[PDB]
């Protein structure tokens, strides 16, 4: 069964940078696109960024777009996301998510989230 | 009726249709060949086992083979189509339409969605028009932004909140308007400060600037070309600025429309401001329509201190350079007004850190 | 920015009836398509529907087809998902889905979700 948890969290002044990480197990990591997806204060959920199975595909959403780089690390099964130039509106709950390729869902499954908070 | 390589009998609708070859061939015939012939063959050795019959074959058979394969075979299919036909992963597309995703391994710039059958851009994701061919994709969308109705009915208040009011402590940006209210709070940060100048609102005994009268009361200060001050000018003389400037500016529209955020219980309602529009207002309100000839004030860097007569003049320097001026010996009132109006456009700028 | 509200769950018996809603701002409604997804408990995220930006187009997952009617009111930003003849496989956090013309992704925001149970 999938499992995916989060790592790096924490306390950022503005302008800061930040490190998070994801172990991810119970499937084959190779054979996936890895994705994160946040939870701003009382929001749902809003996409981020999405890597292809080996990295020869990077996107991004325009608000991350040149601050945030996504890579994973196939030999240890763990994706990562460097977050750089901080601003009080990265504030939210950063979701590890395990991509799909069926219909309607770019992600099937996603752990439990670490949060990250901007001071201001 | 039948399935081409196990001849069992079963309704069309219950085959996997072959869209390469057209055979009809059963779920479990189907799941057979393709699994062993990727843990024990090649993945060159993947044609129809009925028949035997390149990369948008890859990408038709891929959309059958995540149906019938296990979870683990469909990944050994990528590995080997990564490993052996691409030397990379494969460009994965979704529909923005209808959300299906597929792969897509042709040069062409518009592609067509397996599901819905639509065409559209591959950058883009918009769905494709012919006069997008040639086109840039900015200036595709930009072009149906110029031609959408609704979008057009709206009028200049679409120009209002795309001037968003950025908080200078939080750097939030707010799609909205200043209207009339100056006092802008900042729901993330709580920081209080000018939407017109970006300067600081000072709570009581917190204003640092010298010779200030109203140090005990919550107070901002703007410079002289900020909307707090020309708010108070009429629709006329903030228009007679703009044309000794050359500066264009709408009276026609090309209740008021401008989108403004309301308390209610379940968070923050938009609502229109629906203030009356008088004739040569652009179909706005006397408020927002004054936000639409300072905004162009602004942005062209237009001084009001050159309509500023000798009495506006000698406030704005006890005000920005705290010192009372005193007419020399000599001088006739144009003389008095040319060396204030100098002397401030020289020491004072305008808003350093107004939209522009 | 972008805000997404769904409402509508409850505990319904088997064979009963339900309307979705979800609430949509800070965004051009009809300039895209919305869908519904939702997840079982202990299972993986299951696309529903799928709405064109219009309305004229309609798609469904086969198992709830004929079962499930989307629909949209762009005069008022709403998107809605009329469930009949719910079953217990039907349990499931059902989320409202904002479709996305950017890269990698068939959306790009999710709504909070509301728990719908069938007795
Ligand atoms: C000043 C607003 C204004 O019109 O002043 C009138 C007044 O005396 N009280 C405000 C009446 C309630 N309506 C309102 O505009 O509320 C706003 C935002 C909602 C709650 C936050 C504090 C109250 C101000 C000019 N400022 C604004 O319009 C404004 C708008 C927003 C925000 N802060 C503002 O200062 C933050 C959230 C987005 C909209
Ligand atoms: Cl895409
Ligand atoms: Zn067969
Ligand atoms: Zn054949
Ligand atoms: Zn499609
Ligand atoms: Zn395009
Ligand atoms: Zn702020
Ligand atoms: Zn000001
Ligand atoms: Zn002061
Ligand atoms: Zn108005």
């Amino acid at each position: 069964e999938v499992q995916l948890l989060e790592s790096g969290g924490g306390l950022v002044q503005p302008g800061g940078s930040l490190r998070l990480s994801c172990a991810a197990s119970g499937f084959t990591f190779r054979g996936y696109s890895m994705a994160w997806v946040r939870q701003a204060p009382g929001k749902g959920l809003e996409w981020v960024s999405t890597i292809s199975p080996i990295g020869t595909y990077t996107y991004y959403a325009d608000s991350v777009k040149g601050r945030f780089t996504i890579s994973r690390d196939n030999s240890k099964n763990t994706l990562y996301l460097q977050m750089n130039s901080l601003r009080a509106e990265d504030t939210a709950v950063y979701y590890c998510a395990k991509g799909s390729y069926s219909r309607g869902t770019p992600f099937d499954y996603w752990g439990q989230g670490t949060l990250v908070t901007v001071s201001s | 009726q039948e399935c081409a390589v196990c001849g069992w009998a079963l309704p069309h609708n219950r085959m996997q249709a072959l869209t390469s070859c057209e055979c009809t061939i059963c779920p479990d015939c189907f799941r057979q060949h393709f699994t062993i012939a990727l843990k024990e063959k090649h993945i060159t050795d993947m044609v129809c086992p009925a028949c035997g019959r390149l990369l948008s074959y890859f990408s038709t058979l891929d959309i059958q083979l995540r149906e019938s394969l296990e979870p683990d075979a469909y990944a050994l299919f990528h590995k080997k189509l990564t490993e052996g036909v691409l030397m990379r992963d494969p460009k994965f597309l979704w529909c923005a339409q209808c959300s299906f995703g597929f792969i897509y391994e042709r040069e062409q710039l518009e592609a067509t969605c397996p599901q819905c059958h639509q065409t559209f851009c591959v950058r883009c994701k918009r769905q494709w028009e012919e006069q997008h061919r040639g086109r840039s994709c900015e200036d595709f969308q930009n072009w149906k932004r110029m031609n959408d109705p609704e979008y057009q009915a709206q009028g200049l208040a679409m120009y209002l909140q795309e001037n968003g009011i950025d908080c200078p402590k939080c750097k939030f940006s707010y799609a909205l308007a200043r209207g009339g209210c100056m006092h802008f709070h900042c729901t993330q940060c709580r920081h209080q400060f000018c939407s017109g100048c970006y300067n600081a609102f000072y709570a009581k005994n917190k204003c640092p600037e010298p010779n200030c009268r109203v140090k005990k009361s919550l107070h901002g200060h703007h410079p002289r070309d900020c909307l707090f001050y020309l708010r108070d000018w009429t629709a006329l003389r903030l228009q007679k600025l703009l044309q000794d400037n050359n500066v264009m500016f709408n009276t026609e529209p090309p209740g008021c429309r401008v989108i403004e955020q309301k308390e209610v219980p379940n968070g923050l309602r938009d609502e229109a401001c629906g203030k009356e529009t008088p004739a040569g207002y652009a179909g706005l309100c006397q408020a927002h329509y004054k936000e639409y000839l300072v905004s162009l004030i602004n942005a062209h860097s237009l001084d009001p201190a050159t309509l500023y007569e000798v009495e506006e003049l000698e406030t704005a320097t006890e005000r920005y350079l705290h010192v009372r001026p005193q007419p020399l010996a000599g001088e006739d009132p144009p003389a008095y007004q040319a060396r204030l109006l100098q002397k401030l456009t020289e020491e004072v700028p305008l808003g350093q850190s107004i939209p522009r």
